[PDB]
């Protein structure tokens, strides 16, 4: 009915095509991000499909530069095209202005790219949500972006399948300005609260930055210390 | 024409003459070459008049759109980089202008931009026809341990030397001091005449 | 039937697609605007989705410059694209003319952008209404704009879910040339008359301007003084 | 059937889509225009939706210049886009030729713009009729234009909901070369003959021009003198 | 079936969309044209919709230049767009060649414009037939052109509702090289033979041209002399 | 099914839309062409719709230059557009090369124009077949071209309604290198063998050329000598 | 070449020479430089031949299309404005021509248009190579209280002075008087020879 | 050519000569260089004729469209900014013109615009060939405490000095005073001849 | 090169030399400069060779397409107007050619077209390098009361004078007479040699 085209509103004024693209997000792995004292971090689960897969390859935390990073969930091909568009947009802003002063417009350019395909006929939306985390001249920023293009800045969030659970636990447990070790411990406990027990958390990716420093990926052993 | 911009301890002082010609034939005894480009930074003009006023309109627009989208002011390195990319995207239908943009974000700055878009920092700078004179007096008298009052006195002495020894400059000097505390404040003409009559430069 | 394309009139000459886009406006939060003595104000409710949301972030009152402001209701992604188009259009008029002398043509450019997509095939309308408020050289102006593109200038209005309530209370209670404190008190009472009692008004946003001044967002405590 | 596309003739050779756009016109307010001795006038009813609406705002008589004016009926967003296209077209003719010598080609350019969208697929027609009135070097001209694009020049006409009734009253009562006061009195009586009795005529808009003069809007009190 | 698109042949190789556009021609007023001794004439009936219509306005005989004239039947908005295209095309040929030597290529350019829209998707045909009449360097020419684009040169013809009747009477009564008064008398009798008796012919339009002269519109009294 | 679009093959790999455009050809008048001793001729029947039609006008034999000629059958508007495209293409080849050395590439350019519209969506094919006849530097050439674009060179052929009958009689009676009078007599007998007896052949068109000469239309009396 | 246009009481008289060169080398002893552009207005040519004939074709076409679409003639201000916009839309691949368009609508007019499209009214005007001579005699003898016969005599005396004192002009003079009553009427060559033999200008 | 524009207490007076040349060869003894551009503001012309008349047509059109869309007149800063952006969007196929636009909105203004689009305010300005003469007399005699009558007398004395000492200017002076009370009123030629005969400038 | 075209009573005679150079260095002692452009009209060439042959190909094509579409020949005014519009649509990558097109429709004509596309009628015309000589002899001997034989004798005497007194012309003269009765007939070289030996021009 009001259902099989991006350019058709419902009688209640809804785009079911966009909300179906939002349903595509819920099939991805759970990732989270949170602000802490002078910094911000990202944590991400991974499907380990087999033992023949490379570990040290396609990773759910992607750097956008040395001062913006991002995690994705949804269709992985769309997500890779999005992260590469975000990287090109960041480098264009660096050519034009010498530096990236607000992450929010990098998020806005990515989200306007995503909104543009919820409107014109002959394209489909992007079935991906993203979380951006980084330092700019305002401070630590943390965003999410969704198939509609809606931008939200948060203290902490998730995306993916266990998102609701990870939100609800943070809806009981998150505090501002934690030290970094405590913030990661809270994040790992949050990610464990989304699993269905019996099932156990294999080694997740964690990135983080503090103000005045550059980027920092935990290697797997530093992650093992918190499991 | 002549402009002058001085970075000192926590402030930046920018002043111009006001005489626009536009011919040989000095035509406008009171122009406007000192523009506030944002709530903590300003821009001075030393080139072709029409092109430079277009530049001022564009930079006011872009920095206001910036402050609106990001809820914070633009840094001075960013505005000079933006201005350099603007002047260097078109240099074979070029702008014949010498821009000088000063301001304070967390530390005072005054940047000079030529017609080709070479942005470069300096602790004091000057552009225009009567520019080597104020470079002479700022080479001889400027110290970075000055206050704001000694700074604006130095600036008025500079532009007075340039008005005395150059045809293209002249007219009533206008000065604006931009600091982090009180923001961008342009001095009224009464205080400027007061400093002129105090420093013994009136004739 | 006459129903699933933007380019098809009904036998009564209606575009149901546009009115369905108007039904998207009714799902947003209630916002209002009103003129007072030498000035104009905007008040807006907010959905506070969770406690993990940032307060000091994406806000329902948006500045278009230092002398035009706006509130939106409807699809938030479309609304953000609209506010950014309005900002770019205002800055283009400032480049061309040195100043903004009438807000009405900024509203007209936004509304022509909205009308253009109620006509051409392959695009959908914008499911957003907007209220513009500001000072120009005519005086205080106050507008709304809708998915059809229809522009109206008012003394006072609302948009959003409780619109019909907030209009009706103003249809009993609005007077011209109130002092600013009385006008805001009338607006808060109007916004409370749209809630379903038991449910109480959390901290809303209020902006306002008087002639000869610039913009002025109330912080939260100055808002608390009227609750 | 032959029904849901602008590019499809019926087996009798009709475009039902265009005639549905003509049915859109009948939902607007009634307006009329008539020629009198050395001049021409326009009269227009208005929906006053509430008491919170601005009176001195969006008006049904719109000036196209100082020597062409117009009223509309139908979709108001389309009608505003049309009046602005007419203004831009009049100013283009003034740049090209120094003056506007015949109003008929201004009407022809607007009507060709309207006809162009009764033909190409992917656009819908304009659901608006217009009446143009003015002085040119031929004399007083008075036109209407419809969603098909059909131009007709008249002594007197109406558009809108009560159109037929008004036309029928003029079909009994109109005479050429009346003085201006008698012509406006005939127009007000015509507009009253389209109402359903009990319902009474609130303050309408009236504009008029005589040869050699410029434009002239009656203010509300001068209109009250004829009610 | 084979029915609702211009770009689809039937199993017999017919375009029903084109013939449906030809059915639009039959709802128009009857016009005729005929050759006579060193000249050619056009006669046209008119719907007089009301007494409030201007007589001295939109007329069924239109001049294409001082040596080509034309009558139309069908969709009147399309017909006016066609007559204006024919006028622009004639003036382009006069720019290129200094004069119009053959009317036939003016007819061919109009007919190729009409044929181009019986082929490409997303446009509809032109529901108008035209008769061209004039003097060129070959002699008096007389044509018709139809929604398909088919050109025919004749001694005499009609278009419109009564076309068949007006053809059939000419199929008994037309002779070459009549004097002009006899030819117009034959044409008026032909037009009367298409009416349904009781209904009487009000004042029609008649134009005529002879070799070495420009056009000559009959005024109404010179027409009354033949009624 | 596989039926209502030009771009859709059948499960047997047929284009029914093209073959329907070929069924359009069978509703036209019968024309034939044949080679004879050092020459080639064309003969064509005509529908004489009424006695009011011009004889000396739109003719079924059309010259493409002084050294290529053609007859058509099918949609007459399409056929006229085709003959004019063939004329323009012949003149382009004469600009480029100084002469027309092979008729076959003129036929190829026309047939590629016809093939191009049996492939792209949004256009229909040309419902016309053509026969080209002329002298080039190879000798006398004789072709047909169909809505599919298929080119065939022949000794003798027909197109139109009676085509099969005219082919079958030539399938019994045609010999090479006849003198011209005998070849025309054979063609007239062939055209009479396609009629349904009782119905008699009114005056047909015949053109022909011999090597080293130009073009030569029979007038009507020279045709009457063979009836 | 030379042209002349005179506005008097209710008429406008425009006349040209007829000699076209196109080289130094006078080549055509009978050209055509006086064109009727509409049933009440005409146009004269004083520039490059090909460009000006293209201009005449275009203006005939546009004014005929105008009269057809509006059932009234074009005003003279409108045709000069149209012609000025045409010449000024392209001036860097320019038309090297000096146009002079006269005619009557409710009052007689004769407008001059240069190669840059500067339309300007005057009560008498002239263009071409031998133009200052006819400006001299029209400055000395013209009065606005003339009839049509005194006007056309003045015009023939003017162009005779220009033919006597200039190389580029010459050939048989052709004159057309456009008035509101009789419309646009071009005088036959017999009356022109009659006025030449009467005024004592024949040699 | 010469133009003059004076801002005084609540009025602005703009006047021009009327002599157009278009050659060396003064050709039109009565042109038009003073244009009303809107119901409270006017524009004067001192450049190439065709380009400037195109500019006047465009600015009349844009300001009339503006007043129609907004139901209020355009400010003078806005019309000069618009005119500057128009002249500076194309400067490599440039307009060779010197525009001077004056008018009153809430305070009188007269703005000068060069060929490159450098808009600049001044309390009195002048453009054209005979411009330094009127700058001389306006430097010597102008006071801002004048009335309207003393102002228009000063203007006529100025343009009379420019007509006496310059070849390009000349012809009958036309003056228009634009004030907020009576709007834009152009003085008839009888009052102009009266002031010329009164001030002792007639010869 | 040299061309000649003469209109007389009911005929038009056009003749050329045949010598093409293409260098200084005369290279082709038998070229082709006289082209039949349609069954009752012809065209002669006096410019750059390649551009002019392209022009001849285009005009043959356009007039043949015309005769096919309209079943009648093109008038001479129409073909000169067409040729002028063709040469004047491109004049800044111009054709350096001087065309001369003659023919008969209801009255004989010969029109001259320069490189800028200025079509102009004359009763006799000539183009090319050795053109003033044939203008001299056609000014001295031509009468419009001639027959066809006296006309073609005049033409051969003309081109013989041009061959005697010019370097660029030369070679065997070819002549074509176009009349309404017999159409376009080009004289064979035997009759041309006969007229040369009869008129006493052979050497």
């Amino acid at each position: 009915a009001y259902d099989r085209a991006i350019t058709v509103f419902s009688p209640d004024g809804r785009l079911f095509q966009v909300e179906y693209a939002r349903e595509a997000v819920k099939k991805g792995s759970t990732a989270l991000g949170m602000k802490f004292a002078n910094g911000v971090l990202l944590i991400s689960d991974k499907k380990v499909r087999s033992r023949l897969i490379e570990q040290n390859s396609i990773e759910k935390i992607q750097l956008i530069d040395d001062y913006v990073a991002a995690v994705t969930s949804g269709l992985v091909a769309d997500a890779r095209v999005l992260v590469d568009f975000a990287r090109i947009s960041a480098q264009q802003e660096k050519v034009t202005y010498g530096s990236l002063v607000n992450i929010e417009n990098l998020v806005k350019r990515v989200a306007d790219q995503m909104q543009q395909y919820t409107q014109y006929g002959g394209v489909r939306p992007y079935g991906v949500s993203l979380i951006f985390a980084g330092i700019d001249q305002i401070g630590p920023r943390l965003f999410d972006c969704d198939p509609a293009g809606t931008i939200n800045e948060y203290k902490a969030t998730a995306i993916g399948s266990g998102k609701d659970a990870v939100v609800s636990f943070l809806e009981r447990e998150y505090k501002e300005n934690l030290p970094e070790k405590e913030a990661v411990t809270l994040g790992i406990k949050a990610l464990k609260s989304s699993l269905e027990e019996g099932e156990e958390l294999k080694a997740p990716e964690i990135a983080s930055i503090t103000v005045g420093n550059k980027y920092r990926i935990y290697d797997q052993e530093e992650v093992k210390k918190f499991l | 024409t002549t402009t002058v911009g001085i970075t000192l301890k926590d402030a930046v002082i920018m002043a111009t003459e006001r005489r626009v010609t536009m011919e040989n034939f000095i035509m406008h005894k009171n122009g406007k070459k000192l523009f506030q480009i944002d709530t903590y930074t300003g821009m001075t003009i030393a080139g072709l008049v029409g092109d430079a006023q277009v530049l001022v309109r564009y930079m006011k627009a872009e920095l206001e759109l910036y402050r609106l989208q990001r809820r914070v002011n633009m840094p001075i390195e960013a505005v000079a980089t933006l201005l350099s990319n603007m002047l260097n995207q078109v240099k074979y239908m070029p702008y014949m202008v010498q821009l000088l943009v000063g301001g304070i974000d967390t530390a005072p700055h005054v940047f000079s931009i030529d017609a080709a878009g070479g942005s470069v920092e300096d602790i004091y700078a000057s552009t225009g026809s009567g520019s080597p004179f104020v470079y002479g007096v700022l080479e001889s008298q400027y110290s970075e341990k000055m206050t704001v009052d000694e700074g604006v006195d130095l600036v008025i002495r500079a532009i007075s030397a340039a008005k005395q020894r150059d045809s293209a400059s002249g007219g009533m000097i206008d000065v604006a001091v931009i600091t982090r505390k009180d923001g961008y404040v342009q001095l009224p003409t009464d205080q400027i005449e007061s400093r002129i009559r105090k420093l013994g430069l009136i004739l």
